[PDB]
RNA sequence: ACCUCGAUGUCGACUCAUCUCAUCCUCGAGCUGAAGCAGGUUCGAAGGGUUCGGCUGUUCGCCGAUUAAAGAGAUACGUGAGUUGGGUUCAAACCGUCGUGAGACAGGUUGGUCCCUAUCUAUUGUGCCCGUAGGAAGAUUGAAGAGUGUUGCUUCUAGUACGAGAGGACCGAAGCGAGGACACCUCUUAUGCUCCAGUUGUAGCGCCAGCUGCACCGCUGGGUAGUAACGUGUCUAUUAGAUAAACGCUGAAAGCAUCUAAGUGUGAAACUAUCUCAAAGAUUAAUCUUCCCAUUUCGCAAGAAAGUAAGAGCCGUCAAAGACGAUGACGUUGAUAGGUUACAGGUGUAAGCAUAGUGAUAUGUUGAGCUGAGUAAUACUAAUUGCUCGAGGACU
RNA sequence: AGCGAAAUUCCUAGUCGGGUAAAUUCCGUCCCGCUUGAAUGGUGUAACCAUCUCUUGACUGUCUCGGCUAUAGACUCGGUG
RNA sequence: CAAGGAACUCUGCAAAUUAACCCCGUAAGUUAGCGAGAAGGGGUGCUUAUGUAAAAGUAAGCCGCAGUGAAGAACGAGGGG
C-alpha cells in the first residue's frame, strides 16, 4: 500500500501530560532530513520501492565506491543506505522530514535492532520454569526442560529441530505497532512517539506507517499550564 | 551532527513545565489540591500531608505525601509538574534525610516533625 | 567445589590500587600487567590532582590512599608529593602518567606494562 | 495485590476480624486482585454479635491494599493494609457503614452504594 | 559419556586443522634496527623517541 | 514366549512438551417432542486454549470455589548420562496371622547410599576455509521456511423479536479485562562489593580531632549508570482467494421432479496469503549500483621475470557488541578510551573555625562537602613513522 | 477383667461428632474384635526423647515468580598433563 | 528481594523468627522432685550529678531510622502412638 517511512536516532524517553488527564510516556527520535537517494519502480524492476540517504557524515570518512556512488547520483555523502518497500511519490534528490510524511497524532509502527543481551539461558529466553529449589534438589537447578520426544526404533529418537535451548538473546530487528506520534519540533527536527522504542539510546530507528491501521489518526492534544506567578 | 541527548530531552520537558514550582524537603507540610474532574466542572478535593520524600529532576520530578484518616494511614505519588495540582507549602520541618522512611513505621506522637530547616 | 581462594575481592582490588600507587609516587615507575596499570592510572591522576592546593584537608584526602614504602613513608611521602611531584603538574590538563606495554613474561604469557610519571 | 489465601481486614461493622481469600474472581489463572476487584472470602474471625458466622462463603469487594496501584495521572494510591468489605449479589454491602478511607476504583466498577456509606474517598 | 566407537586417525587431524598458530606482527626499532613486536617497547627501553628504561 | 538375564533402571511427582481425533470450549450447519432463553442429537472442523486447592505416595477418586472449557488417548503406561525417592523391593525393629521351629505373608507400621568431565549423531547459537569463474564495497528480489492465532464481562441495539405471562433474543457497534507474547526503563518497585551518610568493637597513623585495615560489603538508612518485573507501551485485528459440512439458482439423463452431469453461486478459529522475523551454500549459487585493474621485456598465453590499484587483514584504543571468534566506532587529516573542566542525578549541610553549654551536643559559615559507571566539551596521556594479502576476467 | 477400625480391621476412604471453604491423614465414640487380651504380660501414667504422627501463632524466596549483585569455577591466553 | 505468607512438598526438608545481661510475670498436670529460661512483656547508647571499695542503680539532659548499634548466644503452644 501507500508506506511512508523515515529513518532516525533514539535519543531517550520522557513523559508529557496531556488533555483528558493521562501521562504518556514517550520516545523521542531525532530524525535529521532524509535524502532520496534512489526510486525503483514495479514495471522497470518487477517491485517499487524508495531508497533514502541519511545520517550524513564528511567525504574522507566514507569508501571510495560509496563516495564515487554519491558523486555519480549528485547527492550528500551519508554512511547510511537503506529502502522502504511500496514507497512511491518522491522524486530523486528530495529532502524529506517526518513533518511532511505523518500527521500529528497518527498511527505508525517502529523498528529497531534490539538490546544486546549475550548468551542467555532458556528460561530467560524462552520464558521457562526453574525447578524447584527446597525439599532436595539436584545439580541442574535452571534447567532448560527435558527434551525427549520418544525413546525407541518406533519413536523419533532426536531432538526436534526448532527446539527451546539456550543461544544468542538480542541484537535483533523487531517491530513495535500502532504508536501515536505526539508532536514534531522542526526547529530541533525531534520526533515524539508515544510508547517505549527498541534499541539503545543513539541507535538507529526506521518509522513506518502502520500497517494494521494505515490511515487512523486519533487526536492527541498536550495540556497548558495554569500556573500564575507566586503573590 | 554532535548528539547532546540529555539537552534534547530537557527541551521537550520544558515544554511543559510549570513557572513556580514551589520547593519542599523530605519533612515538609504541603496542601495538595486535586482538580477532579466528572461529568461537569471540578472539585477541589485537599490532601494535605506530610512530604517523605522528592525525588527526580524534570517533567519526571515525583514527591511523596503521607496522610492519615481514621487511624488509617494512606501514602500517595505525585508527580509535580502534573496539571490540574497545586501544592501549597505550610510547614517547613528538619529531618537528616531524603527518604524518611521511618515515618511508614513510627506512627502517633513519635510521627512528629520538628519545625525550622536549613 | 569448596574451601576456594578468597579471590581478586573488592578489598583485595582497592588494596593493590593502594599499593602500586603509592610505589608510583615514591619511585616513579612501576613494572606490572596491563590490565593493573590500566586501573592504578585512574587513581594516579585524581590523586595527582586533588594535591595541587595543598591544604590540610587535601592532606586528609590523599592520606587515605597512600601506604608505606621504602623509599619514603607514609609522611615523607606527603612532602615528596605536595612538594616535589604535584608542583612540577601545576597547569597540565590531566594525563601526567603514561602505561607502554612491554614484552611477555616468560612464565605467564601476559602482556606488561611500565606506568611512568610524564615529564 | 492480593492472591490466593492472603489474610486481610474488613473495613465494615459486620462482624469479621480476619478474612481469607478463596478464589480471585474472574477469568481462568487471574493471579492477582487490584483495587475494585471481587474476591471469593471465607470469614476465620468474627464476633458473636455479628451478622456472618465463623466458617461461612462470601463475596467481598477489595478497598485498599498495601502494595498499591497507579493511576492514568501518574499518581500512586498506597495504603498501609489490604482491606474488603462484604457485599451481596446486588453489589450492596452487607454491613451498614465503612470504615477508614476507600479508593476512586470503586466508582468506576459501580459500587456506589459503598462510596455513598464511606468515611471519605481518595 | 565415553566414545563407543574409537576416533580414527583422521577425524584427529581434522579437528587440530584449527589449532594452527599465527605469526605475531613485527616491526623495526627506529634507533637499533632489531625486529620488536609491534606496539610495544623494545630491548633498549627506546619507544618511538622516548627513553622509557634503561638500556637492557 | 520372538528380542533383551557378559544388565532395556521399573510407580507417582517436577520441567519441557509433541502428535492423533473418537471435539470439552471457541467456529459453521441439518433435525428437533426447537415459541424466546437455555437445551438434546448428528455432521464439518485439531488454529488456539483446556484453573487452583483439601485428603491420599499416589494414577484414580470424593469434596470446595471458579471458568468459555476444566476433553479422550499415544509417544519404552514420553521424559532419573534432566531433578526427587514419598511408594514398591536389601540389610534393622514391632503388631496381627501361619509354622514345633529357623522363618513367612499383593497384611500393617518407623528408618534406610539414585554414579558418569559428551566421541558420533540430533538440536540451540557463533565462527574459520572455500565456492558463487577478475577483484572489492554497498542495496535488493525471495525459492524453500519459522513465529503468533485463546477468550470473557458491561452498555447500546432493545425490554425490541417471541411469549397469556414469567422471562427474554439472532445480527451489529462501543467500552473494560484475564491468560499468553514482544520491547523498554518516563513513572512504582527489586538489586546496585572502589557512591553518600549514620554507627559499634579492636589495631594502627606518637596524642586530641580526623581517617585506614578487619569483623557477612561489619551493621543500618538511602542510592548514579546498568540489569529486571511487581511497573507501562504494543500485539492477541482485519481482509481477499480456494473450500469441508450445509444451503443454492438454472437445468436434463428419467417431458414431472431434481444443488450437478455442462454452466453459475453462498459457505468455518481449518487451508493459501495479508501480520513479525530470517533467508542467493537457493551449487538451480539470482538482480541492480559504484569503484579499481587495463605495463616493460623474454615466449608462451587464464605462460614466465620483474610491474601495476579499489579493498581487506595483522597490531592498538574501545562498546550500541560480546564465552572466544565475530558485530560496530576510531587510530593523529582523531574525540576511541583514560585523565582534566563544567553539569546532571544521588547522598544530605563536610573538615576547620567562632559562638552557647560544665559536658554529651546545638547553632552560623553551609543546600555545604563528597561522588563507580551518567551528559558534553578539551589531544594532556594511550591509539607510532609499521607489515602482509590483494587485479587484467577461458572460450562458445 | 481391661482395651478395642489399634504399630493389630480383610470388607473399609466402617457410622457419627470435632478440627477445614473443602480432611484416604488427626482427635473422641460406637463394636459381627474374619484374627485383641492379661508376665512372648493387660490397662493408665508426671518428667524425658537429634523418635513417630496431627492442628496452630510468629516467621520467612518452600511457593505464586522469578530478578539483581560479589567471589571460585566454567570460558580465553601461557606451563604441566 | 516489593505484595501475599506454606498457597510449595510425601513432610514447614531446608531456610527464616528468638537469642547475652537486668527488671516484672508465669497455667493445666504431677510420683510434689518438676512442668519452667513455661507462656507473655519491658530496659540496654553518650554526658552531667547522686550513689559505692568498685559497682549496679537513681535523677536530668543530648543524638540517631535503629543504642548486648558489629561477633557469639533458646522459636513457641496444643493433642496422640
Ligand atoms: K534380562
Ligand atoms: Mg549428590
Ligand atoms: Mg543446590
Ligand atoms: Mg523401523
Ligand atoms: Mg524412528
Ligand atoms: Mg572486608
Ligand atoms: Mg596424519
Ligand atoms: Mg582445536
Ligand atoms: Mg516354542
Ligand atoms: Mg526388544
Ligand atoms: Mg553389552
Ligand atoms: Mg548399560
Ligand atoms: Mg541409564
Ligand atoms: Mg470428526
Ligand atoms: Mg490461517
Ligand atoms: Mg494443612
Ligand atoms: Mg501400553
Ligand atoms: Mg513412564
Ligand atoms: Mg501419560
Ligand atoms: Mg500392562
Ligand atoms: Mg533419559
Ligand atoms: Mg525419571
Ligand atoms: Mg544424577
Ligand atoms: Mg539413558
Ligand atoms: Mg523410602
Ligand atoms: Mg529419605
Ligand atoms: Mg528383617
Ligand atoms: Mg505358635
Ligand atoms: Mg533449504
Ligand atoms: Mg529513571
Ligand atoms: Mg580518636
Ligand atoms: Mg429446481
Ligand atoms: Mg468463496
Ligand atoms: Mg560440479
Ligand atoms: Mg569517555
Ligand atoms: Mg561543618
Ligand atoms: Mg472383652
Ligand atoms: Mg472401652
Ligand atoms: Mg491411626
Ligand atoms: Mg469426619
Ligand atoms: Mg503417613
Ligand atoms: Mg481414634
Ligand atoms: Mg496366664
Ligand atoms: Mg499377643
Ligand atoms: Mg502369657
Ligand atoms: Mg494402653
Ligand atoms: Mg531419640
Ligand atoms: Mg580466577
Ligand atoms: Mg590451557
Ligand atoms: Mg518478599
Ligand atoms: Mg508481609
Ligand atoms: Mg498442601
Ligand atoms: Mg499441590
Ligand atoms: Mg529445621
Ligand atoms: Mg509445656
Ligand atoms: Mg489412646
Ligand atoms: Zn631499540
Amino acid at each position: 500500500m501507500e508506506i511512508r517511512g523515515i529513518f532516525g536516532v533514539k535519543v531517550g524517553m520522557s513523559q508529557v501530560f496531556t488533555t483528558n488527564n493521562e501521562r504518556l510516556p514517550i520516545t523521542v527520535i531525532y530524525c535529521e532530513p532524509n535524502q532520496v537517494a534512489g526510486v525503483k519502480t514495479e514495471a522497470k524492476d518487477k517491485y517499487s520501492a524508495t531508497l533514502l540517504s541519511f545520517d550524513t557524515v564528511e567525504n574522507k570518512k566514507l569508501n571510495k565506491p560509496q563516495q564515487g556512488f554519491f558523486e555519480k547520483n549528485n547527492l550528500k555523502p551519508t554512511k547510511h543506505l537503506q529502502e522502504i518497500r511500496n514507497m512511491t511519490g518522491f522524486e530523486m534528490g528530495q529532502q524529506i522530514t517526518p513533518q511532511n510524511l505523518f500527521q500529528v497524532g497518527e498511527y505508525v509502527d517502529v523498528s529497531a535492532i534490539s538490546k544486546g543481551r549475550g548468551f542467555t539461558g532458556a528460561i530467560k529466553r524462552w520464558n521457562f520454569k526453574i525447578g524447584p529449589l527446597g525439599h532436595g534438589a539436584g545439580y541442574p537447578h535452571r534447567f532448560q526442560g527435558s527434551v525427549q520426544a520418544g525413546r525407541g526404533g518406533a519413536s523419533a529418537q532426536r531432538v526436534f529441530k526448532g527446539k527451546k535451548m539456550s543461544g544468542h538473546y538480542g541484537h535483533e530487528k523487531v517491530t513495535v505497532q500502532n504508536l501515536r506520534i505526539v508532536g514534531f519540533d522542526e526547529a530541533n527536527m525531534l520526533v515524539l512517539v508515544s510508547g517505549a522504542i527498541a534499541g539503545p539510546e543513539g541507535g538507529v530507528v526506521l518509522i513506518r506507517t502502520a500497517k494494521k491501521k494505515p490511515g487512523v489518526v486519533k487526536p492527541i492534544e498536550l495540556a497548558v499550564q495554569t500556573e500564575k506567578a507566586p503573590e | 551532527k554532535k548528539i547532546n541527548k540529555q539537552a534534547l530531552i530537557d527541551l521537550v520537558e520544558q515544554k511543559q513545565l510549570k513557572a513556580y514550582v514551589p520547593e519542599f524537603s523530605a519533612g515538609d507540610e504541603v496542601n495538595v489540591a486535586i482538580k477532579l474532574k466528572e461529568k461537569e466542572k471540578v472539585r477541589i478535593q485537599n490532601f494535605t500531608g506530610t512530604v517523605l520524600r522528592r525525588r527526580g529532576k524534570g517533567i519526571s520530578e515525583t514527591f511523596i505525601v503521607r496522610k492519615t484518616t481514621d487511624g488509617i494511614p494512606i501514602e500517595k505519588n505525585f508527580q509535580i509538574h502534573n496539571p490540574n495540582i497545586s501544592i501549597e507549602l505550610k510547614r517547613r520541618g528538619k529531618v537528616r534525610r531524603a527518604y524518611i522512611s521511618y515515618m511508614r513505621e513510627r506512627s502517633g506522637k513519635a510521627a512528629k516533625i520538628k519545625e525550622r530547616k536549613q | 567445589s569448596y574451601i576456594n581462594k578468597p579471590g581478586k575481592t573488592s578489598a583485595w582490588r582497592v588494596m593493590t590500587v593502594r599499593q602500586q600507587v603509592s610505589a608510583v609516587l615514591a619511585y616513579g615507575k612501576i613494572e606490572t600487567t596491563l590490565k593493573k596499570a590500566k586501573n592504578t592510572q585512574k587513581r594516579l591522576d585524581k590523586l595527582i590532582t586533588l594535591a595541587k592546593v595543598d591544604n590540610f584537608n587535601n592532606r586528609r584526602q590523599v592520606k587515605k590512599w597512600l601506604l608505606n614504602t621504602n623509599l619514603f613513608d607514609v609522611d615523607q611521602l606527603m612532602d615528596h608529593l605536595f612538594s616535589k611531584v604535584a608542583p612540577k603538574y601545576e597547569k597540565t590538563p590531566g594525563g601526567y602518567s603514561r602505561v607502554l606495554k612491554l614484552g611477555p613474561r616468560r612464565g605467564d604469557a601476559t602482556e606488561m606494562a611500565i606506568l611512568q610519571l610524564t615529564d | 495485590m492480593v492472591s490466593f489465601m492472603t489474610r486481610l481486614n474488613v473495613a465494615d461493622n459486620t462482624g469479621a476480624k480476619q478474612v481469607g481469600i478463596i478464589k480471585v474472581l474472574g477469568s481462568t489463572r487471574k493471579r492477582y486482585a487490584f483495587l475494585g476487584d471481587v474476591v471469593v472470602v471465607s470469614v476465620k474471625d468474627a464476633i458473636p454479635s455479628g451478622m456472618v458466622k465463623k466458617g461461612q462463603v462470601l463475596r467481598a469487594v477489595i478497598v485498599r491494599t498495601k502494595k498499591g496501584q497507579q493511576r492514568k495521572d501518574g499518581t500512586h494510591l498506597k495504603f498501609d493494609d489490604n482491606a474488603c468489605v462484604l457485599i451481596k449479589e446486588d453489589k450492596s454491602p452487607r454491613g451498614t457503614r465503612i470504615f477508614g478511607p476507600v479508593a476512586r476504583e470503586l466508582r468506576e466498577r459501580g459500587y456506589n452504594k459503598i462510596l455513598s456509606l464511606a468515611v471519605e474517598v481518595v | 559419556a565415553v566414545q563407543q566407537r574409537r576416533s580414527s586417525k583422521h577425524r584427529r587431524d581434522k579437528r587440530r586443522s584449527h589449532d594452527a598458530l599465527t605469526a605475531q606482527a613485527l616491526s623495526v626499532c627506529q634507533k637499533c634496527g632489531k625486529k620488536k613486536l609491534f606496539h610495544r617497547v623494545c630491548s633498549c627501553g627506546m619507544y618511538g623517541d622516548l627513553r622509557v628504561k634503561k638500556a637492557y
